[PDB]
RNA sequence: GCUUGACUGCGAGCGUGACGGCGCGAGCAGGUGCGAAAGCAGGUCAUAGUGAUCCGGUGGUUCUGAAUGGAAGGGCCAUCGCUCAACGGAUAAAAGGUACUCCGGG
RNA sequence: UGAGCCUUGAUGUGUAGGAUAGGUGGGAGGCUUUGAAGUGUGGACGCCAGUCUGCAUGGAGCCGACCUUGAAAUACCACCCUUUAAUGUUUGAUGUUCUAACGUUGACCCGUAAUCCGGGUUGCGGACAGUGUCUGGUGGGUAGUUUGACUGGGGCGGUCU
RNA sequence: GUUUAUUAAAAACACAGCACUGUGCAAACACGAAAGUGGACGUAUACGGUGUGACGCCUGCCCGGUGUAAACGGCGGCCGUAACUAUAACGGUCCUAAGGUAG
RNA sequence: UUUUGUAUAAUGGGUCAGCGACUUAUAUUCUGUAGCAAGGUUAACCGAAUAGGGGAGCCGAAGGGAAACCGAGUCUUAACUGGGCGUUAAGUUGCAGGGUAUAGACCCGAAACCCGGUGAUCUAGCCAUGGGCAGGUUGAAGGUUGGGUAACACUAACUGGAGGACCGAACCGACUAAUGUUGAAAAAUUAGCGGAUGACUUGUGGCUGGGGGUGAAAGGCCAAUCAAACCGGGAGAUAGCU
RNA sequence: UAAGGUGAUAUGAACCGUUAUAACCGGCGAUUUCCGAAUGGGGAAACCCAGUGUGUUUCGACACACUAUCAUUAACUGAAUCCAUAGGUUAAUGAGGCGAACCGGGGGAACUGAAACAUCUAAGUACCCCGAGGAAAAGAAAUCAACCGAGAUUCCCCCAG
C-alpha cells in the first residue's frame, strides 16, 4: 500500500515513491523498523514538501 | 483476555443456526495476534495483543497516535 | 343422416344427510345443433370411476400500489403437480426387525 | 513454466494481378544516390499462388484515377479485429536462498540472593507450524426425529377409501 | 485377595504371566473456552488403550474389503491319500485371499 | 364418595374445639334495574379534590364487496325473469348478577428440567507424617565339610532366616445357625468362620463436588438417602388422575 | 426544664438535690477496648508474633506516631545498554467494606403451551457479575410526515389490541 520509502532498499524504491506493496513489507519492514512513513494523507504531502 | 487493545473488539455471543433452526450458543472469536513493536523514542520492544483490523488501523494512523490513546484508557504495555 | 347443449351468466323451490357434499330442477336472456314443424339438448339408464386445505408452475383481471408515475408484493378467476391407498387427507420431519432380544402375565 | 496485459512492429488470396488490397473516414504532393522498384531461397505460413525479413542479383524509379480489380493505396494520417514475436508488469505451480513475521518446554546475561514473567544476544526451524472468519466431505461416538388403531385363554396371518 | 455398608461373598471383580495396537518428547492420551498440569523430573526392555488369565501339549491356514490377523474377520463344494466304512495332517481345483490344525 | 349395582369384605373419618376452599385484575356476551335519547359517554389532567371544568377519544343511527369503488342499495355476470346480503323496527352510559377467555384461578397432592450456593469430620480413591502385629511350627538363596565326577551336575549334616508360607491372640470382615423384627441396637448380640509380615490395618492433616467426583466394577458410596446429594429459587411447573 | 431523681426485671442498700452545678431532654466536642474493609507480619474472629524516631532523677522490658494493597502525579536513585526505559524508595490525592428498592451494561436457561414435537413460546423473565447516584439512562435529528407540515429528551390517556 501507499507507504513511501526512504532508503536504498531493493528495486521498487528511488529514495521515495508511492507504490502498492503487500502487507508484510509495510508491517514487518516499514512499521516499527523505520525507513518509511504511514500514508495519513498529510505525511505524504509533508514529505512531498520536503 | 481476548480484547483488541486498539479497536476495543471483544467476543460476543452468537448462535450456530441449524437447518432445523436449533439454537446453540457460540462466541465469535476475533482474529487476535501478538506482534512486537520497536519504538525509537523509548528504546524498547513492546508487544501488543491486537487484531488484524487493528494492524490495518495502525498502518493507516501510525504507532505513536495509537499509543497516545493507549496511554489514555488505562492500557498496559 | 346431420351436429357440439359435454356453452356461459343464472335459477324459484326440493330431497337426503350434524355440516361440507350429491341429486333432480320448471323457467329467464344471449348464442347454437337436429327436425318440415310441434318440440328436444346445461353429458353418459341410475346407484362406485375419487384427492379437500397448504406450497409451487401457467395465463389474465390496470383490484390494491408504505412520497409520485412505475415496479415488487398481495387479492380475484381458470388450470395442473400427490397409491397424502393410513384415501373428510394430525407437524418441514421415521420406517422397521429382533431369525442379536429381554421382562411381566395367563 | 502456464495464463492475461502495458509498449514496439508485421499480420488478412471470389480470380487475374506493378502487390495474397480488412472495415467504414480525410486526401493531389511524398520519397530515394544519407543507394530505389523488379527478381531468389534458407528457418518460417501454405489452397506449393507467393509474401515477411537477415542475406543477395541490381544500380534509377515508386507513385494519385492510373491502360488492370465486384471493392484502390505500401504517397500520408486515426481509433481498431484475428494471428504471432520480444523484454517487462500481473496472477498461479515447482524447488532453492533469506531473517525481519512467528515458535523455541536450547544455552547465556539483567530487573533478581527468583525454575514465574519481561527485555537483550546467539543458535535452530520457518513462511510452514499455529490461530480467527466462511465452507465441502467424513463421523449411530451423542441427541431430536417419535416409530399409528381395531384382534376372547391361543397357535397362522390380514384389514383401513 | 476384592465386591452389592443394611435381603446375592460366588462360577461374579481383580491378579502376576502372555499378546496386540499406538506413541520420537513440546509424546500418545486426559483435566482445562486459555494459561497450566498430570503422564514424567520417565525416553520404545519406557508409557497409554485392549484382550486372555498360572503351568504343560500348543496357537494350524488366509492380508481380497476396513508383508502385518493373539485386530474388525473367515476357515464352504469336487474328487486323491493312514490294511474290510466314514473322518482327511497332506496335495489340486473352482481366482472369491485360502479353507477347521491338534484336541 | 365412586359406581348399572354397596351393609357390603371398593375408599375415608378415634373423639372434641379452632382454622379451611367458586375469589381477585382486564376484555367480551346476556338478563334485570336506572338516566338521557338519535344521541350517549368522558380518558389523561386541572381542581375550592367523589363537586365543577376538560369530549382527546369510543359506540350506534348504512350497508355491500377481497378491494378500488358504489350506496338504500350493493356483489355476480354482457345483462339478468334474477339469486345472496341489508334498508325506513334505539342505542348508549351506569350498577348488580349468570357465563366465556387470559392469568395459580374452587381447594390439596408427581416421577422430572434448569440456575445459584453447601458438604470427602461417614464412606470410595490418592498424598504427607506416625503407630500395631502375643506365641508356636515348616525351613529359600548364600557359607563349610563328607560321598560322587577329570571338575560342576546330584547327594547327607550344620550354619543361615527368604516366604503375596502354616496354626492361632489383639485388629479387620461378616459365611453358617439362633435371638432380636412396637429391638439393648434405624444391622447388633451368642457360638462356630477367613486373613492375621502384608495387595495388612490405623491416628492426624490435605486433595478429588453433582450430570460431577470416586469406583480390584456393585450402576456400590458421596453425612442412617443415590438409576444423578442437600439447601434456596423458576414453582402455587404440568395431571386427561384420586 | 426541675422537686424530684440515681433506666427495667427488682425490691432492698447507699445517696444527691429542692430556687439553681441532682436527674430528665437536645446540639457541639472528646473518650471511643477487641474482632470485623482490618490496614505492621501471620491467623482456627474477638488472638499470636516484630522494627525505626521520641520518654524513663527506677533510662533492663515497654508505650506513643507509624510500617497492608492498587491507580495517577512529583522527587531521589537506577540494569543488559551509549542514550534511555523497566525496577526500588518516599511524599500527596482517591478507592477497597456494608447497605431494602431503583438505573445502565455483560452473560442468561428449563418447566409449561403448541393437547405429541424440533420453528416459536415462556424470555431477555428467574439467577449471576461490574459500576454509579438521588435519581440513572436518554436528550437537542444524517427524526418523522407527505408536498400542508411537525420541531430536544422524558412520563400518562387515547389512537389500538
Amino acid at each position: 500500500m501507499q507507504v513511501i520509502l526512504l532508503d536504498k532498499v531493493a528495486n521498487l524504491g528511488s529514495l521515495g515513491d508511492q507504490v502498492n506493496v503487500k502487507a508484510g513489507y509495510a508491517r514487518n519492514f516499514l512499521v516499527p523498523q523505520g525507513k518509511a512513513v504511514p500514508a495519513t494523507k498529510k505525511n505524504i504531502e509533508f514529505f512531498e514538501a520536503r | 483476555s481476548r480484547v483488541c487493545q486498539v479497536t476495543g473488539k471483544r467476543p460476543v455471543t452468537g448462535n450456530n443456526r441449524s437447518h432445523a433452526l436449533n439454537a446453540t450458543k457460540r462466541r465469535f472469536l476475533p482474529n487476535l495476534h501478538s506482534h512486537r513493536f520497536w519504538v525509537e523514542s523509548e528504546k524498547r520492544f513492546v508487544t501488543l495483543r491486537v487484531s488484524a483490523k487493528g494492524m490495518r488501523v495502525i498502518d493507516k494512523k501510525g504507532i505513536d497516535t495509537v499509543l497516545a490513546e493507549l496511554r489514555a484508557r488505562g492500557e498496559k504495555y
